[PDB]
Protein backbone atom coordinates (compact mmCIF):
# COMPACT_ATOMS: atom_id res chain seq x y z
CA UNK A 1 0.00 0.00 0.00
CA UNK A 2 1.41 3.41 -0.76
CA UNK A 3 0.92 6.22 1.56
CA UNK A 4 0.95 9.98 1.34
CA UNK A 5 3.20 11.69 3.15
CA UNK A 6 1.77 15.13 4.86
CA UNK A 7 4.06 17.33 2.91
CA UNK A 8 2.43 16.49 -0.66
CA UNK A 9 -1.32 17.73 0.52
CA UNK A 10 0.38 20.89 3.12
CA UNK A 11 1.85 22.21 -0.33
CA UNK A 12 -1.06 21.13 -2.81
CA UNK A 13 1.01 18.59 -4.87
CA UNK A 14 -2.15 16.76 -4.57
CA UNK A 15 -4.22 19.23 -6.39
CA UNK A 16 -1.56 19.58 -9.27
CA UNK A 17 -1.22 16.05 -9.40
CA UNK A 18 -4.55 15.07 -10.33
CA UNK A 19 -4.77 18.08 -12.94
CA UNK A 20 -2.55 15.47 -14.41
CA UNK A 21 0.78 17.30 -14.00
CA UNK A 22 3.40 14.39 -12.09
CA UNK A 23 6.66 16.31 -13.36
CA UNK A 24 6.87 14.23 -16.80
CA UNK A 25 9.85 15.16 -18.81
CA UNK A 26 11.63 17.24 -16.40
CA UNK A 27 15.02 16.45 -15.48
CA UNK A 28 15.75 16.75 -11.55
CA UNK A 29 19.12 16.15 -10.26
CA UNK A 30 19.60 15.66 -6.28
CA UNK A 31 23.17 16.44 -5.19
CA UNK A 32 23.60 14.78 -1.79
CA UNK A 33 25.07 11.40 -0.86
CA UNK A 34 23.58 9.39 -3.58
CA UNK A 35 20.46 7.57 -4.03
CA UNK A 36 19.98 3.99 -3.69
CA UNK A 37 18.95 3.57 -6.94
CA UNK A 38 17.40 -0.11 -6.60
CA UNK A 39 14.41 0.72 -3.79
CA UNK A 40 11.67 -0.38 -4.98
CA UNK A 41 9.93 3.50 -4.75
CA UNK A 42 12.72 5.25 -6.65
CA UNK A 43 13.31 5.26 -10.41
CA UNK A 44 16.82 7.12 -10.54
CA UNK A 45 17.77 7.16 -14.80
CA UNK A 46 21.30 8.46 -14.75
CA UNK A 47 23.71 10.78 -12.56
CA UNK A 48 27.07 10.96 -11.59
CA UNK A 49 29.47 10.79 -8.61
CA UNK A 50 32.32 13.18 -7.54
CA UNK A 51 32.77 11.08 -4.67
CA UNK A 52 36.18 8.99 -4.77
CA UNK A 53 35.42 5.19 -4.10
CA UNK A 54 31.64 5.63 -4.46
CA UNK A 55 28.95 5.16 -7.57
CA UNK A 56 26.32 7.71 -8.15
CA UNK A 57 23.53 5.00 -7.64
CA UNK A 58 24.33 3.86 -3.79
CA UNK A 59 23.65 5.89 -0.61
CA UNK A 60 25.27 4.51 2.19
CA UNK A 61 24.31 7.64 4.43
CA UNK A 62 20.19 7.66 3.57
CA UNK A 63 20.19 11.28 3.13
CA UNK A 64 20.05 11.67 0.05
CA UNK A 65 17.56 8.72 -0.65
CA UNK A 66 14.89 10.37 1.50
CA UNK A 67 15.48 13.75 -0.37
CA UNK A 68 14.90 12.17 -3.75
CA UNK A 69 11.94 10.21 -2.54
CA UNK A 70 10.33 14.04 -1.19
CA UNK A 71 11.15 15.12 -5.06
CA UNK A 72 10.15 11.37 -6.30
CA UNK A 73 8.72 8.73 -5.06
CA UNK A 74 6.86 6.35 -7.67
CA UNK A 75 3.11 6.62 -7.97
CA UNK A 76 2.34 3.00 -7.48
CA UNK A 77 1.08 0.43 -5.16
CA UNK A 78 3.52 0.54 -2.71
CA UNK A 79 5.66 3.47 -0.42
CA UNK A 80 5.44 6.66 -0.09
CA UNK A 81 4.49 9.32 -3.03
CA UNK A 82 6.94 12.04 -4.67
CA UNK A 83 5.75 15.83 -5.02
CA UNK A 84 6.79 14.90 -8.75
CA UNK A 85 6.22 11.72 -8.52
CA UNK A 86 6.76 11.35 -12.81
CA UNK A 87 10.43 13.75 -13.07
CA UNK A 88 13.49 12.12 -15.04
CA UNK A 89 15.92 11.62 -11.79
CA UNK A 90 19.19 11.87 -11.31
CA UNK A 91 21.92 10.91 -8.37
CA UNK A 92 24.67 13.27 -8.69
CA UNK A 93 26.88 12.12 -5.62
CA UNK A 94 28.44 15.35 -3.90
CA UNK A 95 28.30 13.97 -0.74
CA UNK A 96 30.04 11.11 1.17
CA UNK A 97 28.54 8.60 3.25
CA UNK A 98 28.95 10.09 6.34
CA UNK A 99 26.74 12.93 4.99
CA UNK A 100 29.80 15.73 4.45
CA UNK A 101 31.82 17.05 1.34
CA UNK A 102 33.96 19.35 0.00
CA UNK A 103 33.16 22.45 -2.27
CA UNK A 104 35.08 21.12 -5.03
CA UNK A 105 32.69 18.17 -5.17
CA UNK A 106 29.72 20.46 -4.72
CA UNK A 107 30.97 22.41 -7.56
CA UNK A 108 31.89 19.22 -9.79
CA UNK A 109 28.09 18.37 -9.62
CA UNK A 110 26.76 21.63 -10.32
CA UNK A 111 28.92 21.59 -13.42
CA UNK A 112 27.68 17.98 -13.90
CA UNK A 113 24.28 19.06 -13.54
CA UNK A 114 24.29 22.42 -16.01
CA UNK A 115 26.03 20.47 -18.73
CA UNK A 116 23.71 17.29 -18.93
CA UNK A 117 20.51 19.64 -19.46
CA UNK A 118 18.88 19.40 -15.72
CA UNK A 119 15.57 21.77 -15.05
CA UNK A 120 16.04 21.79 -11.33
CA UNK A 121 19.11 20.84 -9.23
CA UNK A 122 17.94 20.02 -5.21
CA UNK A 123 21.08 20.97 -2.84
CA UNK A 124 19.87 19.88 0.61
CA UNK A 125 23.11 20.63 2.07
CA UNK A 126 24.98 23.78 3.49
CA UNK A 127 28.23 25.14 4.75
CA UNK A 128 29.56 28.32 6.84
CA UNK A 129 31.35 30.10 4.10
CA UNK A 130 30.41 28.55 0.27
CA UNK A 131 33.68 29.42 -2.51
CA UNK A 132 33.82 31.51 -5.16
CA UNK A 133 33.47 28.72 -7.45
CA UNK A 134 30.54 27.11 -5.79
CA UNK A 135 28.96 31.33 -6.65
CA UNK A 136 30.08 30.66 -9.95
CA UNK A 137 28.68 27.46 -10.48
CA UNK A 138 24.94 28.55 -9.10
CA UNK A 139 25.27 31.61 -11.26
CA UNK A 140 26.02 30.23 -14.23
CA UNK A 141 23.22 26.96 -13.67
CA UNK A 142 20.37 29.63 -12.88
CA UNK A 143 22.19 31.63 -16.08
CA UNK A 144 21.83 29.11 -18.29
CA UNK A 145 18.09 28.13 -16.86
CA UNK A 146 18.15 25.77 -14.14
CA UNK A 147 16.16 26.53 -10.91
CA UNK A 148 18.61 25.89 -7.98
CA UNK A 149 17.11 25.12 -4.74
CA UNK A 150 18.40 24.46 -1.45
CA UNK A 151 18.14 24.24 2.34
CA UNK A 152 18.41 27.29 3.91
CA UNK A 153 20.26 25.90 6.78
CA UNK A 154 19.78 24.73 10.30
CA UNK A 155 21.15 26.99 12.61
CA UNK A 156 18.35 28.66 14.19
CA UNK A 157 17.55 32.25 15.21
CA UNK A 158 19.34 34.01 17.49
CA UNK A 159 18.36 38.09 17.80
CA UNK A 160 18.62 39.85 14.43
CA UNK A 161 21.33 37.43 13.65
CA UNK A 162 21.52 36.17 9.83
CA UNK A 163 21.96 31.91 10.04
CA UNK A 164 21.70 31.11 6.37
CA UNK A 165 24.61 29.24 4.81
CA UNK A 166 25.58 28.56 1.39
CA UNK A 167 24.59 27.86 -1.26
CA UNK A 168 21.43 28.84 -0.18
CA UNK A 169 22.63 32.07 0.80
CA UNK A 170 23.63 32.46 -2.85
CA UNK A 171 20.98 35.17 -4.90
CA UNK A 172 21.01 32.54 -7.95
CA UNK A 173 19.77 30.26 -5.10
CA UNK A 174 16.04 29.40 -3.43
CA UNK A 175 16.73 29.15 -0.24
CA UNK A 176 14.03 26.89 1.76
CA UNK A 177 13.46 27.01 5.17
CA UNK A 178 11.24 24.27 7.23
CA UNK A 179 7.68 24.29 8.86
CA UNK A 180 5.91 21.05 10.53
CA UNK A 181 2.56 20.19 9.68
CA UNK A 182 0.89 22.30 11.82
CA UNK A 183 2.75 25.31 9.36
CA UNK A 184 4.63 26.47 12.02
CA UNK A 185 8.64 27.39 11.79
CA UNK A 186 10.62 24.78 12.89
CA UNK A 187 12.82 26.39 15.47
CA UNK A 188 16.33 24.70 13.68
CA UNK A 189 14.99 26.38 10.30
CA UNK A 190 17.58 29.13 9.81
CA UNK A 191 16.86 33.24 9.35
CA UNK A 192 18.08 36.19 7.49
CA UNK A 193 16.96 38.30 4.20
CA UNK A 194 17.85 35.49 1.77
CA UNK A 195 15.15 32.65 3.02
CA UNK A 196 13.15 32.56 0.33
CA UNK A 197 10.37 30.32 1.23
CA UNK A 198 9.04 27.61 3.25
CA UNK A 199 8.39 23.90 2.73
CA UNK A 200 7.87 21.22 5.26
CA UNK A 201 10.60 19.97 7.13
CA UNK A 202 9.85 18.84 10.33
CA UNK A 203 9.25 14.62 10.43
CA UNK A 204 8.92 14.29 6.72
CA UNK A 205 8.47 10.35 6.06
CA UNK A 206 10.02 9.61 2.38
CA UNK A 207 12.18 6.51 1.10
CA UNK A 208 15.57 5.19 2.89
CA UNK A 209 18.10 2.56 2.38
CA UNK A 210 18.05 -0.34 2.34
CA UNK A 211 14.58 -0.61 0.48
CA UNK A 212 12.75 0.99 3.96
CA UNK A 213 11.48 4.35 4.55
CA UNK A 214 11.91 6.89 7.76
CA UNK A 215 11.06 9.97 8.99
CA UNK A 216 13.94 12.96 9.37
CA UNK A 217 13.97 16.81 10.21
CA UNK A 218 15.69 19.36 8.50
CA UNK A 219 15.39 22.14 6.18
CA UNK A 220 17.39 19.09 3.78
CA UNK A 221 13.50 17.80 4.22
CA UNK A 222 11.95 20.95 2.64
CA UNK A 223 14.06 21.77 0.02
CA UNK A 224 12.98 18.55 -2.13
CA UNK A 225 9.16 19.65 -1.91
CA UNK A 226 10.31 23.39 -3.61
CA UNK A 227 12.63 21.16 -5.80
CA UNK A 228 9.57 18.83 -6.79
CA UNK A 229 6.97 21.92 -6.54
CA UNK A 230 9.45 23.52 -9.90
CA UNK A 231 9.22 20.58 -11.87
CA UNK A 232 5.29 20.07 -11.28
CA UNK A 233 4.99 23.94 -12.59
CA UNK A 234 7.41 22.55 -15.39
CA UNK A 235 5.80 19.94 -16.06
CA UNK A 236 2.59 21.93 -16.60
CA UNK A 237 4.21 25.26 -18.45
CA UNK A 238 7.53 23.94 -19.88
CA UNK A 239 8.41 27.22 -21.87
CA UNK A 240 8.84 29.18 -18.37
CA UNK A 241 12.65 30.49 -17.74
CA UNK A 242 14.00 29.53 -14.56
CA UNK A 243 13.49 33.13 -13.02
CA UNK A 244 9.66 32.90 -13.84
CA UNK A 245 9.16 29.23 -12.00
CA UNK A 246 11.04 30.60 -9.35
CA UNK A 247 9.07 33.93 -9.24
CA UNK A 248 5.85 31.85 -9.44
CA UNK A 249 6.62 29.86 -6.32
CA UNK A 250 7.84 33.14 -4.13
CA UNK A 251 4.27 35.06 -5.23
CA UNK A 252 1.74 32.45 -4.61
CA UNK A 253 3.33 31.46 -1.28
CA UNK A 254 1.17 31.59 1.59
CA UNK A 255 2.52 34.20 4.14
CA UNK A 256 3.26 32.68 7.57
CA UNK A 257 5.04 35.92 9.38
CA UNK A 258 7.32 38.11 9.02
CA UNK A 259 10.41 37.36 6.00
CA UNK A 260 13.27 37.37 8.07
CA UNK A 261 12.00 34.11 9.51
CA UNK A 262 9.40 32.69 7.00
CA UNK A 263 10.41 34.37 3.50
CA UNK A 264 7.11 34.93 1.82
CA UNK A 265 5.69 31.97 3.87
CA UNK A 266 5.06 28.45 2.43
CA UNK A 267 4.66 27.16 -0.95
CA UNK A 268 1.33 26.59 -2.31
CA UNK A 269 2.27 24.94 -6.02
CA UNK A 270 -1.32 24.54 -7.48
CA UNK A 271 -1.31 28.43 -7.21
CA UNK A 272 2.28 28.71 -8.52
CA UNK A 273 1.14 26.39 -11.60
CA UNK A 274 -2.00 28.66 -12.29
CA UNK B 1 33.23 9.67 18.15
CA UNK B 2 35.27 9.22 14.94
CA UNK B 3 35.69 12.49 13.28
CA UNK B 4 38.93 11.49 10.98
CA UNK B 5 37.74 11.83 8.19
CA UNK B 6 37.27 15.61 8.84
CA UNK B 7 37.01 18.53 8.61
CA UNK B 8 35.04 18.62 5.55
CA UNK B 9 33.40 22.45 5.09
CA UNK B 10 30.15 20.95 3.78
CA UNK B 11 27.30 18.66 5.51
CA UNK B 12 24.04 17.67 4.87
CA UNK B 13 20.88 19.49 6.40
CA UNK B 14 19.69 16.89 8.47
CA UNK B 15 18.92 17.80 11.99
CA UNK B 16 19.83 15.25 13.82
CA UNK B 17 21.15 17.21 16.94
CA UNK B 18 24.40 16.25 19.33
CA UNK B 19 25.52 18.05 22.52
CA UNK B 20 29.15 18.73 22.73
CA UNK B 21 31.05 18.64 25.86
CA UNK B 22 31.08 22.52 24.99
CA UNK B 23 27.11 22.77 25.98
CA UNK B 24 26.45 23.78 22.24
CA UNK B 25 24.23 21.65 19.83
CA UNK B 26 25.43 20.51 16.76
CA UNK B 27 22.97 20.09 13.80
CA UNK B 28 24.49 16.78 13.13
CA UNK B 29 27.42 14.79 13.12
CA UNK B 30 29.13 16.75 10.72
CA UNK B 31 28.96 19.89 12.08
CA UNK B 32 29.80 18.07 15.09
CA UNK B 33 32.94 16.84 13.72
CA UNK B 34 33.99 19.88 11.95
CA UNK B 35 33.57 21.43 15.71
CA UNK B 36 36.33 19.05 17.13
CA UNK B 37 38.23 19.37 14.79
CA UNK B 38 38.33 23.68 15.33
CA UNK B 39 39.28 22.87 18.89
CA UNK B 40 42.00 20.60 18.07
CA UNK B 41 39.91 17.65 19.41
CA UNK B 42 39.78 18.89 22.96
CA UNK B 43 35.63 19.04 22.07
CA UNK B 44 33.99 15.85 23.28
CA UNK B 45 30.45 14.28 22.70
CA UNK B 46 28.45 14.68 25.92
CA UNK B 47 24.97 13.16 24.29
CA UNK B 48 23.04 12.97 21.36
CA UNK B 49 20.16 15.11 21.13
CA UNK B 50 20.01 18.97 21.79
CA UNK B 51 22.04 20.03 24.88
CA1 LIG C 1 14.29 1.26 -8.47
CA1 LIG D 1 5.10 4.75 -4.07
CA1 LIG E 1 19.30 32.40 -2.27
CA1 LIG F 1 13.92 36.79 4.29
Amino acid sequence: AQTVPYGIPLIKADKVQAQGFKGANVKVAVLDTGIQASHPDLNVVGGASFVAGEAYNTDGNGHGTHVAGTVAALDNTTGVLGVAPSVSLYAVKVLNSSGSGSYSGIVSGIEWATTNGMDVINMSLGGASGSTAMKQAVDNAYARGVVVVAAAGNSGNSGSTNTIGYPAKYDSVIAVGAVDSNSNRASFSSVGAELEVMAPGAGVYSTYPTNTYATLNGTSMASPHVAGAAALILSKHPNLSASQVRNRLSSTATYLGSSFYYGKGLINVEAAAQ
Amino acid sequence: VDCSEYPKPACTLEYRPLCGSDNKTYGNKCNFCNAVVESNGTLTLSHFGKC
